[PDB]
């Protein structure tokens, strides 16, 4: 049981969509907080898998921790914006997840991560008509 | 059936890493070995052919999952082998036999 | 043979060696650096996803029946349904193009030339084969001997041979398809050719016949532990 | 004396022949199989004869040893199948190669002329003995693989303490006639053929 | 004496610019690593974005 | 297995040491200047010998091949895995109810 080896786990788990937060979470933990210098920036892409699990866990304390060092490395980054939309719909905080969304999308309109949000928002909203209408209309 | 890309450019690959990589070993033994002129060019081609068998040997049987024929195994890199092949006998006679 | 001075090899042998290994990867690296991807708008991502739908369609459409073909068909080529009828729409980028084609070539030239110059004058290894008298004026720049074998190359070609056999272990260090080496814009016609192909195409379901295939052989079963 | 020659290898390949047609080769078709084990063996003759050029006798034959259990070791996992067939394709490759080796060149360059030495008979006895030596050798491999139990691991450290028996027997026959060593050779490799099977007929559960 | 009848063709010059060579190689063995550094990081900028 | 990786090492070391025997009898004749010009059969012997065993070797470090059939990898993935869409997960699920939140 070395860090390699639940690195190359935590790799798989990602390369195919699993859902077992439960796992995954504690795996990215793990290594976050044991192995974390042990290897270099590949820990960064778990950082965000290990806070969607956490979401996806409900355990946010380290959703937080997670977000700050994202955001604190990456600033401006699109990629980190759709990743605090998450965390802000984490608690059904859907307006501001949609702002920043929209923000996204006037600052960058070929993105598509924030449509594929947004629709996510509106379909945890029971809105399943429109949830529709917004896929046809972004496949168009 | 449905042949996929990734694979075969993996195997595709890992081919030309042996070809490039025995290629220069050969170029180096033949700069080791002083081999002038033609005796050394077919020095080369031993070596192709050897590593044939040895790329058979690691393919072995049931190779037809692996590869459509076996002609990237014969003629695959055959002149990228060549370049370093003669670079390296040029080096190593160098180093060796000028020196 | 000749009694080669050592020195030849520890400062004009191998520094040409280094010198071409690592102006490789400074290429490469300076390759993938410059490399900006230019900004897309939605319509031409769009019509390009539109027409690569479209021909994976024309590809492998075999997979599927006869009729949900023939309205993909109708849905792209045909007047009725409009689609790919009602489809359609010193300058600094070229002259940023020509300088990235250029410097795949020109820096390895200018290198060489300014190796010949630095190092004019020695005769730095013994070619192991017979080369040929006539290529003696290019091989052995910057000596003056004239009964000297053609086998004995001067520094700039022996460059050359090195930057000429390095490429291979760029692709083996480096990584497959490397950079360090030595060598839709228009969619209305884009769409008509489309159109015209997707014209040419027939349908051959696939399925017409894969029951009949799969009753002959049992089903493979083994592994399942 | 070419058919002496002819003699010599009839002893030496023909057995070989049989144990191929008598062990089901159609079974894998271990033509293949053969080759590379043929191809591992020739490797750890190489890396053999590497280690003692960079390393007094036993020294030596204990490196042989060890790269030839490695190399049947390595050749027994790139193949699955019978156990039995596994010990097969092992051991028959690894005799034709030995066969192919050193005691079948000798015989060509030898024998085949005007002289007459026991030697060339001698040696196609002790290659046809060495097939049963290599046949142990695949038992102690397989007995190192097929699970661990049973006094299991003390038993496989005895056989490959007998390993290396042939340099043990040379050894004392050396501070000790041909016929004579040859014999005792054979007895000597008999009786860890027979610890062999015992130990297979222990195991089969 | 010695006389060079090709001007001593096969012997290093003695105005060989030691200073210059070594400096170069040692010059840009640093630029190699700086410039694999540079491109690892905007690698990974355009990967994040 | 591993140990391959550290084969290869010697193997040039091996081919290493040659050189050295082969510079040094290349000294030889350049301290013997007879007619000669053959190298010693130990030292080709090792040098060939060399040869073979760093290109077996290589032979296992190039790696495994890869099978071409696309539906290969694909026969042990599940439904229940290409049916989570991560772009479009969705956070209104029993699980933050049921876990602490």
């Amino acid at each position: 049981v070395t860090w390699e080896e639940m690195r190359d786990k935590m790799r798989k788990w990602r390369e195919e969509n699993s859902r077992n937060s439960e796992q995954i979470v504690e795996v990215g933990e793990e290594l976050i907080n044991e192995y974390a210098s042990k290897l270099g920036d590949d820990i960064w892409i778990i950082y965000e898998q290990v806070m969607i699990a956490a979401l996806d866990y409900g355990r946010d304390d380290l959703a937080l921790f997670c977000l700050q060092e994202l955001r604190r490395q990456f600033p401006g980054s699109h990629r980190v914006k759709r990743l605090t939309g998450m965390r802000f719909e984490a608690m059904e905080r859907y307006d501001d997840a949609i702002q920043l969304y929209d923000r996204i999308l006037q600052e960058d309109p070929t993105n598509t991560a924030a449509r594929k949000r947004k629709i996510a928002i509106r379909k945890a909203q029971g809105k399943n008509v429109e949830a529709i209408r917004e896929l046809n209309e972004y496949l168009e | 059936p449905f042949i996929s890309e990734a694979a075969v450019r993996g195997n595709a690959a890992v081919l030309d890493y042996c070809r490039t990589s025995v290629s220069a070993l050969s170029g180096a033994t033949a700069g080791i070995l002083g081999l002038t002129g033609l005796y050394g060019f077919i020095f080369y081609l031993l070596a192709s052919v050897l590593l044939s068998l040895l790329l058979i040997l690691k393919a072995g049987r049931r190779w037809n999952k692996y590869f459509k024929s076996r002609r990237p195994l014969f003629t695959g890199g055959l002149i990228g082998g060549l370049f370093t092949y003669v670079l390296f006998w040029t080096f190593l006679y160098g180093m060796v036999h000028v020196y | 043979e000749l009694l080669l001075d050592s020195n030849i090899r520890l400062w004009v042998v191998l520094p040409i060696v280094i010198i071409t290994f690592f102006v490789g990867m400074i290429r490469h690296y300076v390759s993938i650096l410059l490399q900006s991807d230019k900004k897309l708008t939605q319509e031409q991502v769009s019509d390009s996803q539109v027409l690569i739908r479209s021909r994976v369609l024309r590809e492998n459409g075999k997979y599927i029946p006869k009729q949900s073909f023939l309205t993909r068909k109708y849905y792209f080529n045909n007047p009725e349904d409009g689609f790919f009828k009602k489809t359609k729409r010193d300058p600094t980028m070229l002259t940023d193009m020509m300088k990235g084609n250029v410097t795949n070539v020109l820096p390895m030239i200018l290198i060489g030339g300014w190796i010949n110059m630095t190092f004019s004058g020695f005769v730095t290894t013994k070619v192991p084969f017979p080369l040929t008298l006539r290529f003696k004026p290019m091989l052995q720049q910057g000596i003056e001997l004239l009964t000297l074998d053609a086998s004995w190359v001067s520094s700039a070609s022996w460059y050359f041979l090195n930057v000429f056999g390095l490429r291979s272990i760029y692709s083996l260090i480096l990584g497959q398809d490397n950079a360090a080496d030595q060598s839709p814009a228009d969619t209305n016609k884009a769409f008509k050719t489309e159109w015209e192909a997707l014209e040419l195409t027939d349908h051959q379901w696939a399925l017409d016949d894969v029951e009949e295939e799969l009753m002959a052989k049992d089903l493979h079963f083994e592994g399942m532990f | 004396t070419l058919f002496h020659f002819g003699n010599c290898f009839a002893l030496a390949y023909f057995p070989y022949f049989i144990t191929y047609k008598c062990s089901g080769l159609s079974e894998y078709n271990a033509f293949w199989k053969c080759v590379q084990a043929g191809v591992t063996y020739l490797f750890v003759q190489l890396c053999k004869m590497l280690f003692l050029a960079t390393f007094i006798g036993e020294f030596m034959k204990a490196s042989v040893d060890v790269a030839d259990l490695i190399g049947l070791n390595l050749v027994m996992s790139r193949n699955a199948g019978k156990g039995e067939y596994k010990i097969m394709v092992a051991a028959l490759g690894w005799a034709t190669a030995e066969l192919i080796m050193s005691r079948c060149i000798p015989l060509w360059v030898g024998a085949r002329g005007i002289e007459f030495d026991w030697k060339y008979i001698q040696m196609s006895i002790d290659s046809n003995i060495s097939l049963v030596h290599y046949i142990v050798a695949s038992a102690q491999v397989w007995m190192i693989t097929r699970y661990d139990h049973t006094f299991r691991p003390a038993v496989l450290l005895l056989m490959f303490l007998s390993v290396y028996k042939a340099f043990v027997m040379e050894t004392f026959v050396h501070l000790c006639g041909s016929w004579a060593a040859l014999l005792a050779r054979a007895v000597v490799t008999g009786l860890l053929a027979l610890s062999t099977l015992a130990l297979y007929v222990a195991v089969v559960n | 004496t010695r006389v060079y009848p090709s001007k001593q063709f096969d012997v290093l010059k003695d105005d060989y610019d030691y200073v210059l060579i070594s400096s170069v190689l040692f010059g840009l063995v640093f630029a190699t690593m700086i410039t694999k550094r540079l491109a690892q990081v905007k690698l990974l900028n355009r990967a994040w974005r | 297995p591993s140990l391959w990786k550290g084969l290869v090492g010697i193997g040039l070391f091996a081919l290493a040491h040659a050189a050295f025997s082969a510079a040094q009898h290349r000294s030889y004749m350049r301290l013997t200047e007879k007619e000669d010009e053959s190298l010693p059969i130990d030292i080709v012997l090792q040098t060939l010998l060399a040869f073979a065993v760093t290109c077996y070797g290589i032979v296992h470090i190039a790696g495994e091949f890869k099978d071409m059939d696309a539906t290969s990898e694909l026969k042990n993935k599940t439904f229940d895995t290409l049916r989570n869409h991560p772009s479009f997960y969705v956070f209104n699920h029993r699980g933050r109810v049921l876990f602490r939140p």
